């Protein structure tokens, strides 16, 4: 967003900085907002702004974006990781599997070279982490399935 | 495989058996192991005499096992054999599991408190006090006192404090051990209660200790029958000391208490002691006479004339080093500089008017005529609400008609702008005090439904109620927080819920959890300073919990910033730890985390002179933020206070950085704005005072905590700047002999001229207005020897004592 | 006195070895400060 | 004052444990959130970006570039890929409003 406030010219006589109980002066300031926008900061000041509540209706809309990465209904986009589950979803596990054998394969080349050139370039390369990641979709594979002897029994 | 003698029927074998346990165990301890069960048999056949034994030889290959609890539950059962013989080390590890699991039995009956309470078998407990026949007969008292902590019990340690010889005096810092190491006030104050009685039936009396309990045990009715019996014993000369602690280092009420039931020459003296007129007569003369200041720093900041936030720059870094002299040269030698004043400038411009008149309660009234809150409408009003500030500032703790005179006014003139310094005053001026009316025309105050005042009402009330924990005013205060539209409101009443809970420990709990619980972030922070003051001069991790926890996980950053600022009100008694668990904390990248933390290493270590503190204070003023180098520059004035280049190299460091920083244009206003500040805080009083938050006796001292905390964040309320004042204590000696004659008094001090500088063969000091001292100096010097008036009380501090003539 | 001095020695020897044991999860502590302060700079580093 | 100091030596020592299960949940919780720094970083910025003539890189974390309108510019780069990748010549994609090297 911004905020803009015309400064009074016929105010040239007096004083042009106030205010007092710089609280929200001084960080509205902050980042000082580039050049050509506080360029403007000469005839015109900017305006805090703050956002009141109206808990229960920012709750709810909070919540509404949140079913997004959350799941659409609060149910039905990971139930819809119940539709799909594993289906084809082993299908991106061998493109993993298939990231698993590519960078893998020069991981191994890495620390013998880390004993060539004595030790660390900095590095790493980062080449950390990731199939971890696939294996929070085994757990997502392990629990969805084991849901299965519920399901399937009663 | 010895065990299996056991097998056969007649004892004899038995006892035949143990007699070859007993001397080849060595290789056989393990032996025994399998067979443990076997040895059963014998444990639990009351028929064998030798069952004893049997458990003795249980206990070894226990011992070599590794079972401690079991061991002794066989050393109960092991009769009388066991206890007699004591040879190689079984000892020590038995009796630490003996002692151990009695005072956790102990504290585990200590909780109940009374019934139901589990057995206690006669053994366990009669290795306690005869294993401590050790402890009397060798006369160690450091380790009997030790054991005596232990037990947790007033019986054998009223024989402990019972042992013979002496002992003159170690009772009083042994107290001092014990609330150190104290971990809750249940056990606490009753085993200190009988203290003071075996000091009234010893042959000495001595009035350290029941001082130690009038700031401790603070029991409304005790130092009623204390003072009663100092009536009836026709105490006058030796009463002094205890009389003007218990003004000094108890609080209003306890004051109020005393009072009440001592009234239902020494009639007079009472009514001075208690109302402390003489303490401020004599602090008045002592800032007039001995006062230190340089104005070429005051000119310097002067014609700068920077129209920004320099309006209570300059008022209120002058105001604190010129603190009570009355003499204001102010106006004279700035004028153009005041006429720039504007909004809320005029306001603290005669807010400073009060700051600089603090104390002097007879004249202050009449002497401002010409500066008095005008009201004369050219609307200024935010001056005329200042004025009454003024008069608030000077009227805090103990007062007089004059709350009444702002109380009129408050329902006169105009509004809201004279409940903005006028309820202040009288807030503040009835702080501790339990006012009544107040708490009801504050209501009908509230409900004129406006913004500014909402800080206004909320520390006076806040104020008033101080310590009562009362709760319809809680719950009025909760309860009109909902339909108001202001920020301010909630956050005089977030301080004014804060402020009526101090000292409560677990008991503010309660609240604390809901208001913890909470989202709103404004009552968050309510709760911080309200866990701060509950839990203020107590290390317990239980407030560390959900405190640091908010400031942990918490998304907005002030309620985070008061959250890590409470390191300070709490840990105070502990400064030491804070820059070391705090160290990281001021690495963080949000500056809020790194100022409020500087604010807390800054007013915890402020008493000390600790060198950690401004070591990490360093990088701190170097930080690219600005608001950040600024709290850096206020709480290194806050480690300096009083203290001069001898103490620390970095002072004059630090004060050449604070007028450079403010004379150069290119800084931001803002961090420069706690460099002149900071000019205030190392000279404030004329360096001849100081803030204290811990006095010697042990108690805290309440109207500078809470000073320092309405003081934390001066930017929503530029007038909480003028609260400092409060915080600011008197250090001197005063050579006052008794009533209002003053001898003629000059003493030695060891140390050299160089400590004494304040910018040998013996020191010159009152003769008592006092003379200043540091808190390190007290120490080192000595009562005159020669001279005809000598203290009759030990001399270590300073203040006022005794002088007896010889 | 074997109570005692000399059951001090082992009573301040278990705050001892817990000093020791905590010294040396201070120090756990203490290096990954080195590593939240670096990601932390880090964090400045994204925010300029 | 042996057993005096003695009970006095585990106050700081639960202080000191208190402070550790602190500031592992403190940079833990931080961790996630300079993990939320790096999906931002990630995030930023385009799609769509503008790739342009790449001539030299003057020294560190900056470098001077034309764009495909053919002007030369300095710009701090972006901060993860300093070098390797960068070389003397190539065509680097430039930010949409700032036209910052990444």
């Amino acid at each position: 967003i911004d905020a803009f406030r015309l400064i009074n010219a016929n105010m040239m006589v007096l004083g042009h900085e106030p205010r007092q109980t710089t609280s929200n002066l001084g960080h509205l300031n902050k980042p000082s907002i580039q050049a050509l926008i506080h360029g403007l900061n000469r005839h015109y000041y900017s305006i805090t702004i703050n956002y009141r509540k109206n808990e229960l209706e920012q709750k709810m809309l909070l919540n509404l974006h949140k079913k997004s990465w959350m799941e659409g209904l609060t149910l039905q986009d990971y139930s819809e990781h119940c539709k799909h589950n594993e289906s084809v979803v082993k299908e991106m596990l061998e493109l993993a599997k298939n990231y698993n054998k590519a960078v893998e394969e020069e991981d191994k080349m890495t620390p013998e070279q880390l004993a060539i050139k004595n030790v660390g370039k900095q590095d790493p390369k980062r080449h950390l982490e990731e199939h971890v990641d696939v294996l929070m979709t085994s757990n997502i594979v392990q629990c969805l399935a084991a849901m299965l002897d519920t399901v399937v029994f009663k | 495989g010895i065990i299996s003698l056991l097998d056969e029927d007649e004892p004899q074998l038995k006892e035949f058996a143990l007699h070859k346990l007993n001397a080849v165990v060595n290789d056989f301890w393990a032996e025994i192991s399998e067979s443990v069960d076997k040895i059963e048999v014998l444990y639990e056949d009351e028929g064998f005499r030798s069952r004893q034994f049997a458990a003795l030889v249980a206990s070894k290959v226990f011992y070599h096992l590794g079972a401690f609890e079991e061991s002794l539950n066989y050393a109960l059962g092991a009769g009388d054999l066991f206890n007699v013989n004591d040879n190689s080390e079984y000892v020590e590890t038995i009796i630490a599991k003996c002692i151990d699991h009695y005072t956790k039995q102990c504290v585990e009956n200590a909780d109940l408190p009374e019934g139901e309470k589990k057995p206690i078998d006669q053994r366990l407990e009669g290795i306690v006090n005869k294993m401590f026949q050790r402890c009397l007969d060798d006369h160690k008292y450091k380790q009997a006192i030790g054991i005596a902590l232990e037990t947790r019990r007033l019986d054998v340690f009223e024989k402990t404090i019972l042992e013979s010889n002496d002992v003159p005096g170690m009772l009083a810092y042994s107290l001092k051990l014990c609330m150190s190491l104290m971990q809750n006030k249940q056990f606490r104050n009753k085993v200190l209660r009988v203290l003071v009685k075996i000091y009234m039936n010893l042959e000495k009396p001595d009035f350290i200790n029941v001082c130690q309990c009038l700031i401790f045990l603070d029991d409304p009715q005790a130092v009623s029958d204390i003072l009663e019996k100092l009536v009836k014993e026709d105490n006058l000369l030796m009463a002094y000391q205890i009389c003007f602690d218990l003004y000094e280092s108890a609080s209003q009420q306890f004051l109020s208490s005393v009072i009440q039931n001592l009234r239902t020459d020494q009639t007079l003296k009472m009514i001075k002691i208690l109302s402390g007129e003489m303490a401020i007569e004599l602090h008045l003369q002592f800032l007039i006479r001995n006062n230190n200041t340089d104005l070429m720093i005051l000119k310097n900041t002067k014609d700068a004339v920077r129209n920004s936030v320099c309006h209570t720059a300059t008022v209120i870094a002058n105001s604190f080093m010129h603190c009570g002299t009355t003499s204001d040269q102010f106006l004279r030698d700035n004028l153009e500089w005041l006429a720039r004043a504007t909004n809320w400038a005029k306001f603290t411009a005669t807010a400073s008017l009060g700051v600089i008149h603090k104390g002097h309660e007879k004249e202050a009234l009449q002497l401002m005529a010409t500066y008095l809150p005008k009201d004369t409408s050219p609307g200024s009003a935010y001056q005329e609400g200042g004025g009454l500030y003024a008069l608030g500032l000077i009227h805090a703790n103990h007062g007089g008609d004059i709350i009444d005179y702002l109380l009129n006014q408050l329902k006169n003139a105009s509004n809201d702008i004279v409940r903005h310094g006028g309820s202040l005053g009288l807030g503040l001026a009835a702080m501790g005090t339990a006012r009544q009316d107040v708490y009801d025309l504050l209501k009908t105050n509230l409900y004129q439904d406006d913004a500014v005042t909402g800080e206004a009402a909320g520390l006076a009330l806040g104020l008033v109620m101080l310590g009562s924990k009362n709760a319809q005013a809680i719950e009025d205060m909760v309860g009109y927080a909902q339909e108001t539209q202001h920020e301010k409101i909630l956050r005089g009443l977030a301080v004014g819920i804060a402020l009526v809970m101090y000292g409560r420990m677990e008991e503010a709990d309660a609240l604390i959890e809901s208001l913890c619980r909470d989202k709103d972030p404004i009552l968050r922070r309510s709760g911080m300073y309200t866990v701060a003051m509950a839990y203020c001069g107590s290390g317990n991790n239980k407030a560390i919990r959900r405190l640091l926890h908010v400031a942990v996980s918490d998304v907005n950053d002030d309620v985070r910033r008061a959250a890590v600022e409470s390191l300070g009100f709490i840990l105070f008694r502990t400064p030491e730890q804070c820059p070391s668990v705090v160290s990281l904390l001021s690495e963080s990248y949000n500056p809020h985390v790194r100022y409020g933390a500087a604010m807390a290493l800054g007013i915890c270590c402020a008493g000390t002179g600790n060198k950690e503190a401004i070591n990490l204070l360093e990088p701190m003023t170097n930080d690219p933020v600005n608001y950040v180098r600024q709290g850096a520059l206020i709480a290194s004035a806050l480690i300096m206070i009083q203290q001069t280049e001898i103490t620390c190299p970095k002072v004059n460091q630090f004060r050449q950085l604070y007028s450079k920083v403010i004379n150069d244009k290119h800084d931001d206003v803002m961090a420069k704005f706690g460099a002149i500040l900071a000019q205030g805080i190392l000279d404030a009083g004329g360096h001849n005072v100081t803030i204290s938050l811990q006095s010697r006796t042990g108690h805290t001292h309440m109207p500078s905590v809470v000073g320092v905390l309405v003081f934390t964040q001066f930017w929503f309320w530029f007038p909480l700047s003028h609260f400092l004042s409060l915080a600011y204590t008197p250090t001197c000696v005063i050579g006052l002999n008794k009533d209002l004659k003053m001898p003629k008094v000059q003493y030695k001090s060891n140390c050299k001229p160089s400590t004494f500088a304040y910018p040998t063969a013996k020191a010159k000091k009152k003769e008592k207005n006092p003379a200043r001292v540091m808190p390190a100096q007290l120490k080192v010097l000595t009562m005159p020897e020669t001279c005809r008036y000598q203290p009759f009380k030990p001399l270590s501090i300073g203040g006022i004592i005794i002088l007896k003539d010889t | 006195l074997e109570e005692g001095k000399a059951g001090s020695g082992l009573r301040q020897y278990y705050l001892s070895k817990i000093e020791e044991l905590q010294l040396i999860v201070n120090d756990k502590s203490q290096n990954l400060r080195r590593l939240q302060a670096q990601r932390n700079e880090l964090n400045a580093k994204v925010r300029l | 004052d042996l057993y005096s100091r003695y009970k006095k030596l585990q106050q700081e020592l639960e202080f000191l444990e208190v402070q550790e299960e602190y500031i592992k949940d403190e940079q833990k919780n931080l961790k996630k959130e300079f993990l939320h720094a790096q999906e931002e970083v990630k995030r930023i910025q385009s799609i769509p970006l503008v790739i342009g003539q790449f001539l030299e890189a003057v020294d560190q974390n900056t470098a001077i570039v034309g764009s495909t309108t053919g002007s030369n510019y300095y710009v701090r780069i972006l901060s993860t890929i300093d070098r390797e990748l960068l070389k003397p010549n190539a065509s680097v994609a430039l930010h949409k409003h700032s036209n910052a090297l990444v």
